[PDB]
RNA sequence: UAGCUAGUAGGUGGGGUAACGGCUCACCUAGGCGACGAUCCCUAGCUGGUCUGAGAGGAUGACCAGCCACACUGGAACUGA
RNA sequence: CCCGCAGAAGAAGCACCGGCUAACUCCGUGCCAGCAGCCGCGGUAAUACGGAGGGUGCAAGCGUUAAUCGGAAUUACUGGGCGUAAAGCGCACGCAGGCGGUUUGUUAAGUCAGAUGUGAAAUCCCCGGGCUCAACCUGGGAACUGCAUCUGAUACUGGCAA
């Protein structure tokens, strides 16, 4: 159902910062990034086409906290949609609650915003939601509930918020834990990374 | 070819055989099993390969392999069959299932344990 | 014996009923002439509820089709004027 | 208008009654090229009016034996 | 405007009194991404020796090819020795869905989504040979206006 | 021995353009003179004739832009051994409709393109690329 | 599996069927089906569908829905709409 | 379904890692023991066997087996062939059958167009809606590629003349 591993040693097999272990501290520089993904980490891989496209693929998923099976079924979803299959796969991921609690700034990690979900903390509109997977739909208002507001965790976790770069798309108070997420996410507003591309060519074979 | 050809007589689709006459397109089934016995494979390999002529409940009598190191099959002893070519002893097309019935999992096994079916440490 | 009652579909203890013209030998979920609406037990106050096309009606019980205990009471329901 | 069909006799000894064969020119399902089928009907008729060899019109009607369900319209170009 | 990249590298023997001498053959193909394509074949001693001999050829071997956007104008077959090839324009959805060595032509070229399939042997060689063929053959309605002396939009529309 | 005479003209036509030859006579007839004049009306040939009283031979005259042939390719669809009669919505579009499909619908023989906006399908005679 | 077939194929007349009919009789005629596969043999409930497929097709017909068939095996009628 | 309690507490395996195919070393063994879906590994320095470490892929599932389609354009109607790869009967005549030069007719069988009836409901599909979400249930639409009849069209094909 989750990983629940090493967590940092994700980071490092993919090579870039996942956001996985980002936490209090702004950069880790603590685990010999890159050049390091077990121990035969000096080995320098060929990488056929095949490999690319499952780095990739393993890389959206560790960043959001997905498996396959539920990973496989936005893919369909994306397909039957409207539009472009490469945009509706990462929009279809950017919408879980989960994901949106932590880019409100309610959880330093993915995982701490995943708990605080599952831990009857998170509620949109006016009703509790414990599903991590929850699809929050345009025009939500997505909050935290009066008897876990102003707990120890989300204080902190929400100052780190001001360092990240903050999406468009959604919108924080702050003040009184109170979110708000209005459009869906566009292509263009984040990442400028994640290749999409890669992950519909590993599905359609 | 040829359209009025094909209305006269149309494509015959090749009906493939199947490779292991099991019948009723069953995934195991149970063999009495007689002569427990070592074979000697094909060219470049050289070997004493462990097999079984097994004595299938259905009718049929067919040999199956014994993967593994070692085994506890002699004589009868009730065992499970399962599909699956060895591709070198010429003749058997079967493997007998480590675990299941009269054989016995495979003594001290740690990786690959389903396969042999040997149980935790 | 045509008779106008409920089919019961829907998942186990969610019932959704569509009532439906049919023949008494015929079984619940079985043979029928032309469903005519439906009926939710658990729908509550929302935008649907409850749906019966009346015009249907006076097809069959103008001839001669009886109503069950139920659909009798969505006809009563439904109203002629509130 | 009465449902009739054409079609040409094939044979006539039977005694108020009379053989006849309906080619229909419908194509094949699979490889679309057009067959010349047949259908051959029992058909009833007053007295041997029709012989072998000539174009006749059936109607749909009462089962008035085993077979020969159809029945004479009337005839259209007799027997050359 | 470069966008070069490897379809296949494959070793080969010649036999002589001695022993049996290896080189090596490599197969690329180059183009702009907009409307350029050059497969050149390439053979040497060593392996990187013969990506560079490949590359150069292929820079100097290069067709015209007259697309809509970033797709085809119709669907294209293209035979050769024993590799059919076919492929479809499609829409401005999806991306390439074709085989490797196929789609390595495709893509350099500058084809953004296209069906397509090789039907027949599958030889990395023959199938860029049998794209290259056929998107040289791919005539565009400019072209088809031009040389009935009719119209463009008479045609089109 | 000469089952079609459709497809005979279409060889005519191809194999002249192979040649790069000028003009290509042959047996004249009804549903010759219709291709033909199609073939000419959007503008694969360069004008024609049917010169004869008792025995009329028709013949074309071949049309060449570059060194390259107008005709691209020109095949037999509807052929005597297999009749292929498309319906209204059904009708192909030949190289994505850049090329034409001649069709004998009901209203005289015309191309694909005026058969879909008159209403009516018929015998796809020949694809034209 | 190349010929099968004598109530067999049709008529007139009587009986019988809720209803028409070789349904069944008596006589009369000599047919009828058959290479666009009769007869015989092996296999099989059938459909809406299911799964698969770019689609054509290929496979399949558990669950839900219609129809048929059968009720220890082989027969017959009684009762009744 | 809600609310209080106690404390991370009760809650992770099992495939694989020579190539196809994502992931490597070391010991043990020495064409033995064994592996193997295809090619193939093991003959004393095994990335392929057994263990160990390390990895990769899935994760309350995972693999193995069997079963169907796919890839297989490897029964090819869309879409293959038959000089030498499998494949032109040894060569004729010829009925049934398939196909048929050319111009007038003329019907309307095919063909095409239109229109009405029907193609049960579910299923599929799209826009909604309801279960905390999903699967699931569900409203409406489209569709059900069809078959029938009915009116027309005559280019083509058939028929019947000349
Ligand atoms: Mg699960
Ligand atoms: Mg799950
Ligand atoms: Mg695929
Ligand atoms: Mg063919
Ligand atoms: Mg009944
Ligand atoms: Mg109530
Ligand atoms: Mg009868
Ligand atoms: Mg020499
Ligand atoms: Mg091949
Ligand atoms: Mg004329
Ligand atoms: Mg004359
Ligand atoms: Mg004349
Ligand atoms: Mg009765
Ligand atoms: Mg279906
Ligand atoms: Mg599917
Ligand atoms: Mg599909
Ligand atoms: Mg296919
Ligand atoms: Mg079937
Ligand atoms: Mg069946
Ligand atoms: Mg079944
Ligand atoms: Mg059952
Ligand atoms: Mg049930
Ligand atoms: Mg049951
Ligand atoms: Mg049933
Ligand atoms: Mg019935
Ligand atoms: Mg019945
Ligand atoms: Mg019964
Ligand atoms: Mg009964
Ligand atoms: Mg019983
Ligand atoms: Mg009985
Ligand atoms: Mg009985
Ligand atoms: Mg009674
Ligand atoms: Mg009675
Ligand atoms: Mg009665
Ligand atoms: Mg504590
Ligand atoms: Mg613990
Ligand atoms: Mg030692
Ligand atoms: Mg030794
Ligand atoms: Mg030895
Ligand atoms: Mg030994
Ligand atoms: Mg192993
Ligand atoms: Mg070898
Ligand atoms: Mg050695
Ligand atoms: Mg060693
Ligand atoms: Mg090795
Ligand atoms: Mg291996
Ligand atoms: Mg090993
Ligand atoms: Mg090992
Ligand atoms: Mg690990
Ligand atoms: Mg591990
Ligand atoms: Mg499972
Ligand atoms: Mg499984
Ligand atoms: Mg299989
Ligand atoms: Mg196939
Ligand atoms: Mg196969
Ligand atoms: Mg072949
Ligand atoms: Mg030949
Ligand atoms: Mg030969
Ligand atoms: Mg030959
Ligand atoms: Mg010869
Ligand atoms: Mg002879
Ligand atoms: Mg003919
Ligand atoms: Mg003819
Ligand atoms: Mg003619
Ligand atoms: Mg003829
Ligand atoms: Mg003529
Ligand atoms: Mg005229
Ligand atoms: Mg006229
Ligand atoms: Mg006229
Ligand atoms: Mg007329
Ligand atoms: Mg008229
Ligand atoms: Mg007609
Ligand atoms: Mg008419
Ligand atoms: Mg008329
Ligand atoms: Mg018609
Ligand atoms: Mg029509
Ligand atoms: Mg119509
Ligand atoms: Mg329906
Ligand atoms: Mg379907
Ligand atoms: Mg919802
Ligand atoms: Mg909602
Ligand atoms: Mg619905
Ligand atoms: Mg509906
Ligand atoms: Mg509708
Ligand atoms: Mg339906
Ligand atoms: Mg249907
Ligand atoms: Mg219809
Ligand atoms: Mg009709
Ligand atoms: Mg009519
Ligand atoms: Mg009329
Ligand atoms: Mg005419
Ligand atoms: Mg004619
Ligand atoms: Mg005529």
């Amino acid at each position: 159902a989750r990983y629940l591993g090493p967590k940092l040693k994700l980071s490092r097999r993919e090579g870039t910062d996942l956001f996985l272990k980002s936490g209090v501290r702004a950069i880790d520089t603590k685990c010999k990034i890159e050049q390091a993904p077990g121990q035969h980490g000096a080995r320098k891989p060929r990488l056929s086409d095949y490999g690319v496209q499952l780095r990739e693929k393993q890389k959206v998923r560790r960043i959001y906290g997905v498996l396959e099976r539920q990973f496989r079924n936005y893919y369909k979803e994306a397909a039957r949609l409207k539009g472009n299959t490469g945009e509706n796969l990462l929009a279809l991921l950017e919408g879980r609650l989960d994901n949106v609690v932590y880019r409100m700034g309610f959880g330093a990690t993915r995982a701490e915003a995943r708990q605080l979900v599952s831990h009857k903390a998170i509620m949109v509109n006016g009703r509790v939601v414990n599903i991590a997977s929850y699809q929050v739909s345009p025009n939500d208002v997505v909050s935290i509930r009066e008897k876990a507001k102003k707990q120890s965790r989300v204080k902190a976790a929400l100052e780190l918020a001001e360092q990240r770069e903050k999406p468009t798309w959604l919108e924080v108070d702050a003040g009184k834990m109170e979110g708000t997420f209005k459009r869906k996410p566009e292509r263009s507003d984040l990442s400028a990374d994640i290749n999409e591309h890669l992950i519909v060519e590993l599905y359609s074979k | 070819a040829t359209v009025n050809q094909l209305v006269r007589k149309p494509r015959a689709r090749k009906v493939a055989k199947s490779n292991v006459p099991a019948l009723e397109a069953c995934p195991q089934k149970r063999g009495v099993c007689t002569r427990v016995y070592t074979t000697t494979p094909k060219k470049p390999n050289s070997a004493l390969r462990k097999v079984c002529r097994v004595r299938l409940t259905n009718g049929f009598e067919v040999t199956s392999y014994i993967g593994g190191e070692g085994h506890n099959l002699q004589e009868h002893s009730v065992i499970l069959i399962r599909g699956g070519r060895v591709k070198d002893l010429p003749g058997v097309r079967y493997h007998t299932v480590r675990g299941a019935l009269d054989c016995s999992g495979v003594k001290d096994r740690k990786q690959a344990r389903s396969k042999y079916g040997v149980k935790r440490p | 014996m045509v008779t106008i009652r409920l089919a019961r579909h829907g998942a186990k203890k969610r019932p959704f009923y569509q009532v439906v013209v049919a023949d008494s030998r015929n079984a619940r979920n079985g043979r029928f002439i032309e469903r005519v609406g439906f009926f939710n037990p658990i729908a509550s106050e929302k935008e649907e509820g409850t749906r019966l096309d009346l015009d249907r009606i006076a097809h069959w019980v103008g001839q001669g089709a009886t109503i069950s205990d139920r659909v009798a009471a969505l006809i009563k329901e439904v109203n002629k004027a509130a | 208008k009465i449902r009739t069909l054409q079609g040409r006799v094939v044979s006539d000894k039977m005694e108020k009654s009379i053989v006849v064969a309906i080619e229909r020119f419908v194509k094949h399902p699979i490889y679309g090229k057009f067959i010349k089928r047949t259908t051959k009907l029992h058909v009833h008729d007053e007295n041997n009016e029709c012989g072998i060899g000539d174009v006749v019109e059936i109607r749909e009607c009462r089962p008035l034996s085993k077979t020969k369900s159809w029945t004479l319209v009337r005839v259209v170009e007799k027997a050359v | 405007e470069l966008q070069e990249k490897l379809i296949a590298v494959n070793r080969v023997s010649k036999t002589v009194k001695g022993g049996r001498i290896f080189s090596f053959t490599a197969l690329t193909v180059v183009g702009d991404g907009n409307g350029r394509v050059g497969f050149g074949y390439g053979k040497a001693r060593e392996v990187p020796a013969a990506i560079q001999k490949a590359m150069e050829k292929a820079r100097r071997n290069m067709i015209n090819v007259a697309l809509n956007n970033g797709t085809l104008q119709h669907p294209v077959k293209g035979v050769h020795t024993g590799s059919r090839v076919f492929m479809q324009p499609a829409s401005e959805g999806t991306g390439i869905i074709a085989g490797g060595a196929m789609r390595a032509v495709l893509e350099v070229a500058g084809v953004h989504n296209v069906l397509a399939k090789a039907y027949g042997s599958t030889n990395p060689i023959n199938v860029v040979r049998a794209t290259i063929d056929g998107l040289e053959n791919m005539n565009s309605p400019e072209m088809v206006a031009a040389k009935r002396g009719k119209s463009v939009e008479e045609i089109l529309g | 021995s000469m089952q079609d005479p459709i497809a005979d003209m279409l060889t005519r036509i191809r194999n002249g353009q192979a040649a790069n030859k000028a003009a290509v006579t042959m047996p004249s007839s009804k549903l010759k003179v219709a291709i033909a004049n199609v073939l000419k009306e959007e503008g694969f040939i360069e004008d024609f004739k049917v010169e004869g009283d008792t025995k009329p031979e028709l013949e074309l005259t071949l049309k060449y832009f570059q060194g390259k042939a107008v005709v691209e390719s020109i095949q037999r669809v509807s052929r005597p051994g297999l009749r292929i009669y498309k319906r209204k919505d059904e009708l192909p579009k030949v190289m994505a409709g850049l090329g034409i499909a001649v069709v004998s619908t009901s209203k005289g023989v015309m191309t694909d393109r005026a058969a879909r906006q008159a209403g009516l399908g018929g015998e796809i005679i020949c694809y034209v690329a």
